[PDB]
RNA sequence: GCAGCCGACUUAGAACUGGUGCGGACCAGGGGAAUCCGACUGUUUAAUUAAAACAAAGCAUCGCGAAGGC
RNA sequence: ACGGCGGGAGUAACUAUGACUCUCUUAAGGUAGCCAAAUGCCUCGUCAUCUAAUUAGUGACGCGCAUGAAUGGAUGAACG
RNA sequence: GCCCUAUCAACUUUCGAUGGUAGUCGCCGUGCCUACCAUGGUGACCACGGGUGACGGGGAAUCAGGGUUCGAUUCCGGAGAGGGAGCCUGAGAAACGGCUACCACAUCCAAGGAAGGCAGCAGGCGCGCAAAUUACCCACUCCCGACCCGGGGAGGUAGUGACGA
RNA sequence: CAAGUCUGGUGCCAGCAGCCGCGGUAAUUCCAGCUCCAAUAGCGUAUAUUAAAGUUGCUGCAGUUAAAAAGCUCGUAGUUGGAUCUUGGGAGCGGGCGGCCGUCCGUCCCCUGCCUCUCGGCGCCCCGGGGCCCGAAGCGUUUACUUUGAAAAAAUUAGAGUGUUCAAAGCAGGCCGCCUGGAUACCGCAGCUAGGAAUAAUGGAAUAGGACCGCGGUUCUAUUUUGUUGGUUUUCGGAACUGAGGCCAUGAUUAAGAGGGACGGCCGGGGGCAUUCGUAUUGCGCCGCUAGAGGUGAAAUUCUUGGACCGGCGCAAGACGGACCAGAGCGAAAGCAUUUGCCAAGAAUGUUUUCAUUAAUCAAGAACGAAAGUCGGAGGUUCGAAGACGAUCAGAUACCGUCGUAGUUCCGACCAUAAACGAUGCCGACUGGCGAUGCGGCGGCGUUAUUCCCAUGACCCGCCGGGCAGCUUCCGGGAAACCAAAGUCUUUGGGUUCCGGGGGGAGUAUGGUUGCAAAGCUGAAACUUAAAGGAAUUGACGGA
RNA sequence: AGAAGACGGUCGAACUUGACUAUCUAGAGGAAGUAAAAGUCGUAACAAGGUUUCCGUAGGUGAACCUGCGGAAGGAUCAUUA
RNA sequence: UGCUUAAGAUUUGAAACU
């Protein structure tokens, strides 16, 4: 503080009421446009239909092709690059299906090498990617 | 300028420490000060002072022992219940054992040692030890 | 701390602790009430009064022999004029200056000098209007203070 | 600061009454949203063309010191 | 001051109009800016809107048979 | 005695705004409303106007001391039954498991006409990342009536149940 | 961050990984075996969120160089404001400094007003008189602050009691008809009560309509009694109005190393208007002799026998004022240097003058603000954006060289931006020295001139105020360079203004607004990235 | 006692015609911006970076950038003699 | 006593007490 007396205080809450708005995960998380332009808009899963598959470059010391799938929401309708976690589970996908997409983790921010993916993929067509991957279950033919 | 004389002089007896004077002159005579040395003396942190007497703010000449750490002073006054006293002496002094809050209540100015036997709170002016 | 500038000088009177009148000082506390009434009659400031009495007449302070000061001596008589003395001259300089804007539009600095004049004047005279020295409706006009003379 | 005399026209505010009719005849501007050309006023093909044409203010070039320039 | 402002085919690292040029012969070789306009043959050019339905209107694209800078180019209240 | 905003700094007032007088209505006090006069009232100590993914309070989670964030949800108190206005009986309701009309949604018809309102318990449609049995009973706690004695999907007991402890 | 350099496959491919990081033919990090770990009927992955965060800072942050103090003063709200008014006396106990006072410390108690010579007098001492000591009835002209007292819905929480076989719960139950339990505490901000009077505000008498204390006048009203009762008059009082008086110790705190104001001699490139001088630069004129002169590293465009360039005499014009000029002065900052004159202003010092808090910082709203740039007018020496040209170069639309418009200068209207930098807000003090330099003042040996010397001038040695500075230092701090402040800071608080919260997107969009235009003041997000940046250390490097 | 019924006043939902808060569509493509192991033409910056750099302002040029007129040292001078 | 002197592909480093 620099003001220190005894009836001061509509200039203290009325500098800090200001000096708050200055904050990053302040003025992100309460009111502004973040939560109206969020694609799920406030909310941690969301479904989804595909309909195209992509693959992405990967950064620097690295050298691959990572797999990525466009999917386009229900609720809004906006358009989204999702990821395939594991090794060789796009095979498992095929066009115009439903999937259930959740957040990556470092809450909405690009991660690792991957140049601005926000989203991956949890669910397959009611089926758990887990287990279509392991082998404890079978994808309905 | 000068809001607070008494805070212009527990600095200037602040000033003398660090360097490692003997005795210092102040400038302007408060009665609040003087009841203030006055409740130093009785804790004996200092020697017999005195007062020079113009017509005007007058004088003070301190004679300055050994045992003096830290004089100080709050800006700005507050008031300060029984239970407050507790969480000012928490996180305003070294330890439980020594140092002394000084307050003005309406019966006078003594410390918070006292204001527990008389039972009364008041305006605080400062700290010393 | 000056006002109107960064000066912090140092340099005024002091009257010692010795308040007590001198010994070769015969005159009387209302003599000197007759050689004011004298002066002031004449015509002349309180504080060149002041000068006076302590130039030809050897008296330190009035206010030491007599009661009361000067003004307050005049005031219960009849004597003083309404406007106090600093207020006059800082208007006979206001209006000196006012005049030369007038005559000379491109100086700058008299220019800027007048709007400080300006301020200790109606700084002062809401000093005035509650000591209560003067009616609520004085007011410095700036065109027309030259009446005022 | 009051009395008495003469005297011109207007403006405002209420009340009543008529079959919703009242600037009762005459007199008396239809309007909005956009493009092209020309700045406007003004002028002309008397007797088929009055305009988007010429003019115009502004702007810019050229010759010439008198036996000379046009 | 009258007047003039064309050409040689592709150059990359997937379409590929095309980077940067290639390339230079007879005086330099269409910059800023505007358009199917009162100037654009192919022509009712293509796209969006105005309509139940629009060879006309309005907005945009430019490869302009043959737009363009005092032979004036782009501008914008009032007025007709 | 309250949340964000000055990219809202001047507002209200013959369209009652702020007051005086006499009345009307109404359970009573008043611009609540008429009739006549006066020109005033709030505001940088943040009026006015706009937003709110705002129902308010008792309280809940983390915490040294200070505090931040959440309180739709079993208790108290108010608002509302698709949206808006109107009124009866009655001590008490502008009531909706009571009536009269409009707008929107909607049923049976012999085509002349008739009737309706789950944000009551169950259960489906829908929207969704997102949430259970169209079961049994007045015995418990209590409420209604003309009343020891009849009723109550209020309520209770079971079924689903990996919210969690 | 607890735990395999185990074995077999792919070979920057497929893939793991919140972060650093792994994979290109022997991968402890990939797909699998074996083995190993942490939690265990539960465990991971998303999102919202609190602590950690003294990275939103009232407790408790930063602002010289890293993000950061408006270009500068003025200024209404606001916030904060110097010193000063009443000291005391006895009653008792515990106790030890000392030759029964005590010098006594500790601690409790007692010593506010009458409005009650009208409440109205409960007792109680005093000698029908009022009367003492003293329960209460009903004011005692204030807030702010502090303590007490009532009042505050349950549940919840914190908490005693109990052995549902323990536990989370629950309020029951324990003994041979009996005995109980079902508690307490806590409960801000305001309002009511009741005491407190340091601090912090605010009051009276100075045109004296002054505050009591009585004598005289004029208008008034209520009752009991002059028997019962009707005009009138008083007493007694309870309201105004009003004449001369007496009386108080009869009334104005001090005059800040806070501030305003007057006077006094001085100072300075401070500011405005007028006056004068100076070489030079270009140009022009007439003379004097002759083939080159400019100009770069080297040359050429350029001038020249109609006489250039140099030399002398003259003459016009418009700018600029060197050398004297310094870590010197002034001004609020930008800024200010020829002589002379006029108009008013201002610092510092001197002051035993004056008024007596008039002050400090400052939202909205205002004045000034170098250059360049704009619209007008005069005036156009020299330089000179744009431009043309000659070389250089692979190319130069650039540096180099000749010519050159707009401008550069003056008066008048605008615009308000700079590394406007000390890249360090303003007021306040405080805490070490050492030499200097500049105005005013205080003394002093002595030289120097005036000569006829006190006094004025020039040096020399000291003191004091404040003004730009400087060396030196273990005050002290700091990430360090470095600072008498960037110090008095975990031992954190003197007052008070503006402003920053990772980097970029971006001082952009839009919306307002001032401006003739150029442009300026307010001023976001979407997305995107794990580093960008400041100070010192070593090395290599330099056409240093 | 009173069924229908009407005069006008009141309360007034609802209907055709003007302004504000928040949300959306083709959206030109004109224009941007950022981000992607290896492209083209160039050399502005860091050493005196080979013309010392950097801010404010105007004018120009394929691109970085150039050139004028008053500043600053965050520079390569804390200094240059009677 | 100073003339010119343009350029150079993407990846690849880590330490314990006895
Ligand atoms: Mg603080
Ligand atoms: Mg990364
Ligand atoms: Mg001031
Ligand atoms: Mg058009
Ligand atoms: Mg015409
Ligand atoms: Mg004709
Ligand atoms: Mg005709
Ligand atoms: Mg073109
Ligand atoms: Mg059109
Ligand atoms: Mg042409
Ligand atoms: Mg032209
Ligand atoms: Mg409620
Ligand atoms: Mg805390
Ligand atoms: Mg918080
Ligand atoms: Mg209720
Ligand atoms: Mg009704
Ligand atoms: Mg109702
Ligand atoms: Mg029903
Ligand atoms: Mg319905
Ligand atoms: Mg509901
Ligand atoms: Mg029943
Ligand atoms: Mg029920
Ligand atoms: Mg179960
Ligand atoms: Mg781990
Ligand atoms: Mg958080
Ligand atoms: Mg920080
Ligand atoms: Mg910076
Ligand atoms: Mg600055
Ligand atoms: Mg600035
Ligand atoms: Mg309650
Ligand atoms: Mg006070
Ligand atoms: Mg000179
Ligand atoms: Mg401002
Ligand atoms: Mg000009
Ligand atoms: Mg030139
Ligand atoms: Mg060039
Ligand atoms: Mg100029
Ligand atoms: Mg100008
Ligand atoms: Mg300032
Ligand atoms: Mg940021
Ligand atoms: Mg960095
Ligand atoms: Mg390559
Ligand atoms: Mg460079
Ligand atoms: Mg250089
Ligand atoms: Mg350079
Ligand atoms: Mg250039
Ligand atoms: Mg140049
Ligand atoms: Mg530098």
């Amino acid at each position: 503080g620099k003001c220190r007396g005894l009836r001061t205080a509509r200039k203290l809450r009325s500098h800090r009421r200001d000096q708050k708005w200055h904050d990053k995960q302040y003025k992100k998380a309460h009111l502004g446009t973040a939560l109206k332009a969020n694609p799920f808009g406030g909310a941690s899963h969301a479904k989804g239909i595909v309909l195209e598959k992509v693959g992405v470059e990967a950064k620097q010391p690295n050298s691959a092709i990572r797999k990525c799938v466009r999917v386009q929401l229900i609720k809004n309708g906006k358009k989204i690059t999702a990821f395939v976690p594991n090794d060789g589970c796009l095979n498992f996908i095929e066009e115009n299906d439903e999937v259930l997409v959740a957040g990556f983790g470092r809450k909405g921010h690009a991660v690792g090498d991957i140049p601005g993916v926000r989203f991956k993929v949890v669910k397959v067509a009611n089926v758990s990617l887990l287990a279509l991957y392991k082998g404890k279950k079978e994808r309905p033919r | 300028v000068r809001m607070n004389v008494l805070a212009d002089a527990l600095k200037s007896i602040n000033n003398a420490e660090k360097r490692g004077k003997r005795q210092v002159l102040i400038r302007p005579c408060s009665k609040v000060i003087v009841r203030f040395l006055t409740v130093m003396m009785k804790h004996g942190y200092i020697g017999e002072f005195e007062i020079i007497d113009d017509h005007r703010a007058g004088k003070i000449v301190v004679n300055l022992t050994g045992r003096l750490n830290k004089c100080g002073v709050i800006s700005p006054r507050f008031d300060v219940q029984l239970k407050d006293l507790e969480k000012w002496q928490n996180n305003l002094l070294p330890s439980r054992q020594f140092g002394f809050i000084v307050l003005t209540t309406s019966a006078g100015i003594m410390d918070h040692e006292e204001a527990r036997r008389k039972h009364t709170g008041g305006k605080i002016l400062g700290f010393f030890f | 701390g000056r006002m109107h500038a960064p000066g912090k000088g140092l340099s005024q009177s002091a009257l010692p602790y010795r308040r007590s009148v001198p010994t070769w000082l015969k005159l009387t506390s209302d003599d000197v009430k007759e050689q004011i009434y004298k002066l002031a009659k004449k015509g002349l400031t309180p504080s060149q009064i002041g000068v006076i009495l302590r130039d030809s007449h050897g008296v330190a302070q009035v206010r030491f022999v007599t009661g009361n000061k000067i003004l307050r001596i005049l005031k219960s008589k009849g004597l003083a004029p309404d406007l106090p003395e600093d207020l006059y001259h800082l208007i006979k300089k206001a209006v000196a200056v006012r005049k030369h804007l007038e005559r000379n539009r491109k100086d700058k600095d008299a220019k800027f000098r007048l709007i400080l004049i300006e301020s200790r004047i109606h700084r002062l005279a809401r000093y005035y209007k509650t000591k209560r020295v003067l009616p609520p409706n004085w007011k410095y006009e700036s065109s027309t203070a030259s009446a005022l003379v």
